[PDB]
């Protein structure tokens, strides 16, 4: 989490492809 | 104007020459005549617009890009939504994109209840942050956020375009951010301006008062790299200068730090990172009235690099850990505080074939735990005891992950896959036994059926021998039968797993063409535990390469492709994987090659931005031992002159922090210079946006780009459209 931010990597939660664009499905899981 | 073989921009060669110490061979003069592209200058302008001139004039030629456009404008072109959260003010707030939107939006609940999503998300909410508003020309994304534990206040990290930070804002969940209050009246954020923000997330205290994060030194303008990291803490409504340093140390300037906060408000965790690999330090500090100050006293509960470990919750002094000390598949420890020499002893044992990749405590004691077996998630609930109690959602097939607040009587689990866009299922503690399990929304898509595809999983055998499994996804009507295309995909390291993942534009391109997919689970990633890790790094990184190589042999040989007809691309460590596989494959390996922004020069790697912290991944070129086996890998310096390259689109963003563009920038002059009859196509195309930290480009350009790579892509293998 913390120390995978500054991967060599296109983008959080394992983005690791160009077609991993759509992020909204897992973007609410730790706002509050 | 126009590419034919032969004729590319003409690149000054310098007659720099760099010299390192080899353990086998001594002193070893390296040139680089390339070095200058490393500069920012009037000539190396003059360069990249001569490159992306003539990479756009080759792509003009193919009137079947404007044609994929369209397909993935509209394969894209679907409603988004994300798990829901209950706050503390009795409302639920959730993500919804409308289908293109570059941000999504957060709305939140109109009653206090769990809304009935089949309603629409119109009608069961109103926006309450929109972040494609921060800035009114869109050159400003929201890059994380969160809500504070008793629901009143929302923290939110923002960049902007040209910035290598980003910056926190906080404002009254009471106080909503959309196009109608923008135009009405003032912001209505607090005055509250936390910048320097860097690798890291936002942590509130349970009280609510204030939050850690952390940040760099500032900078004045007049170079590029984030060094004396500070975990810091700010109080909600005071400004940036009255903020508490938590920790720092000028002894190791390179180290970098995250925290958390127990659910019970009595304990302050600190973790300390020294590079990218995955072993941390673990200090624990008690809190009391006086709260969070500067003197804090720790305790060194971990005080040595040797494994990971991340904080699950605790009871009283009894502290659950995730960690793989002694356990590379992962495992669940306790510590006891209570002891003067803490007691250590294994909850939740290791599973020697199944990686431990997620855990939550849910509803006060129970565990809801995710296991990786064979590349794919499980997912099991536990008790207090340490009982496994029932597998949850057992016929799915695809990557899960958990969304919970600990002390509320509900979780949720996200799930995708290949063909699954995205189900969203709850579990509710207060339902009867039988009907707790329930689907709370499922992702309906455009154009496409997803049951028109399948996907299963092969295993070949790596060139020392080694077994290894490799996802393959097709659209039903093709035949394993030596015909098709396949497009190969990669990361291979740092543990990273090469997961299932659903994309709706590689389904198009698969039915469009009768074309096959392909991700194999090679060394350096961490499907198979840090074991997995250590047979692809350092000395052994040879490895990923060999294990690429064989899975686009075995698909020719084994019929599910047709020679010729594999083509391979990646992301950064991906980009690398690509670049360094054209060099070391037999010729006619590959059909097309698209590496992204990838790592190319080895030898100078650790010279640039935050680079230093993959010496771990890579080794230390300035090491003689370590020398001697990176410098046969590394892209830049292995081109030869008697290898037909395949066709080879490179492409870069100017603004990337991460990877410097330099990289790409010498692997395609080297390429250029010694193939330069290639009979195939070499080229880069340079995107001169400069992108903020943390940020994606606008939807419109995400599909055009798209449609540029797979354009490409289906030109090289030949495909025509019908």
């Amino acid at each position: 989490d913390t120390n995978a931010t500054r991967l060599p990597i296109w983008g959080g939660c394992n983005p690791w492809t160009a077609e991993h664009v759509d992020q909204t499905l897992a973007s609410g899981n730790d706002i509050c | 104007v126009t590419w034919a073989p032969g004729n590319y921009p003409s690149t000054r060669r310098s007659d720099h020459v760099d010299t390192y110490q080899s353990a086998s061979k001594g002193e070893v003069p390296v040139p680089d005549p390339y070095q200058w592209l490393e500069e920012s200058t009037d000539e190396v302008d003059k360069w990249t617009t001569a490159q992306a001139d003539l990479a756009q004039s080759y792509l003009d030629q193919n009137a079947d890009i404007q044609k994929l456009a369209e397909k993935f404008r509209a394969s894209r072109n679907y409603a988004k939504f994300s798990a829901p959260t209950l706050l503390d003010d009795g409302h639920w707030y959730w993500f919804y994109n409308r289908g293109l939107q570059s941000q999504s939006v957060l709305y939140r609940s109109k009653e206090p209840a769990l809304p009935d999503f089949s309603k629409g998300d119109d009608n069961v909410g109103d926006v309450f942050f929109d972040p494609n508003v921060l800035a009114a020309d869109g050159s400003a994304g929201m890059v994380l956020c969160k809500f504070s534990p008793d629901g009143k206040f929302f923290a939110y990290a923002v960049s902007h375009l040209g910035g290598d930070y980003s910056t926190i804002y906080v404002r009254s969940t009471s106080s909503p951010l959309s196009q109608a209050s923008v135009a009405q009246g003032v912001d209505g954020r607090l005055s509250d301006e936390v910048k320097w923000f860097k690798f890291s997330t936002i942590i509130w205290t349970k009280d609510s008062k204030g939050f850690l994060y952390q940040r760099y030194p500032a900078r004045e303008r007049h170079t590029r790299s984030d060094r004396n990291a500070m975990m810091c803490y700010h109080k909600v409504g005071t400004t940036q200068e009255e903020d508490i340093i938590v920790y720092q140390d000028n002894e190791h300037p390179e180290w970098i730090y995250g925290a958390d906060t127990s659910e019970d408000g009595k304990y302050l965790y600190l973790y300390q990172f020294k590079d990218t690999s995955k072993k941390n330090l673990l200090w624990v500090a008690e809190l009391d009235e006086d709260g969070v100050k500067s003197g804090i006293h720790w305790r060194k509960v971990v005080n040595e690099y040797a494994a990971d470990y991340n904080i699950i919750t605790n009871h009283g002094s009894l502290v659950y850990i995730k960690t793989n000390l002694n356990a590379p598949q992962y495992k669940v420890i306790t510590i006891d505080l209570s002891k003067d020499e803490p007691e250590i002893r294994d909850f939740i044992p290791e599973e020697k074939d199944a990686k431990l990749a997620q855990v939550n405590c849910a509803n006060e004691e129970y565990f809801v735990a995710i296991y990786k077996r064979n590349v794919k998630d499980e997912i099991y609930l536990y008790s207090k005891a340490g009982v496994q109690l029932t597998r949850l959602a057992p016929d799915f097939v695809g990557a899960a992950s958990i969304a919970n607040r600990q002390k509320q009587t509900h979780f949720f689990l996200t799930l995708s896959g290949f063909n699954t866009p995205g189900t969203i299922a709850r579990y509710d503690f207060t339902a009867p036994e039988t009907q707790r399990f329930s689907i709370l929304r499922t992702t309906k898509v455009n154009e496409l059926d997803p049951d028109d595809f399948e996907s299963t999983q092969v295993w070949y055998e790596s060139k020392d021998g080694t077994k290894i499994p490799m996802f393959i996804v097709r659209h039903k009507s093709t035949k394993f039968d030596g015909t098709a295309a396949a497009i190969q995909y990669g990361y291979g390291g740092f543990a990273t797993s090469a997961d299932p993942f659903f994309s709706p534009i590689i389904l198009t391109f698969l039915q469009t063409y009768g074309a096959i997919f392909a991700v194999p689970s090679i060394r350096g990633g961490g499907e198979f535990g840090e074991e997995w890790h250590k047979g692809g790094r350092r000395e052994t990184k040879v490895n990923t390469f060999d294990d690429f190589i064989a899975a686009a042999q075995f698909l020719v040989k084994n019929k599910y492709a047709a020679p010729g007809k594999v083509a391979i691309n990646g992301a950064a460590n991906g980009g690398l994987l690509v670049m360094g596989s054209i060099v070391r494959a037999p010729e006619g390996t590959f059909g097309a090659a698209v590496p992204e922004g990838g790592v190319a020069d080895l030898l100078k790697f650790h010279k640039f931005t935050g680079g230093q912290a993959w010496i771990s991944e890579y080794g230390n070129p300035s090491i003689p031992e370590e020398f001697d086996y990176i410098y046969p890998l590394s892209p830049v310096h292995n081109v030869r002159t008697d290898k037909v390259m395949p066709a080879t689109l490179i492409t870069v963003n100017i603004g990337d922090g991460r990877v410097v563009p330099m990289h790409s920038f010498k692997f395609i002059a080297t390429l250029q210079h010694n193939v330069p009859q290639n009979p195939h196509p070499l080229l880069i195309k340079i995107d001169k946006s400069w992108l903020g930290h943390g940020m994606g480009k606008p939807t419109d350009k995400n599909v055009k780009d798209a449609a540029d790579k797979w354009g490409f892509i289906a030109r090289a293998l030949g495909l025509e459209l019908k």
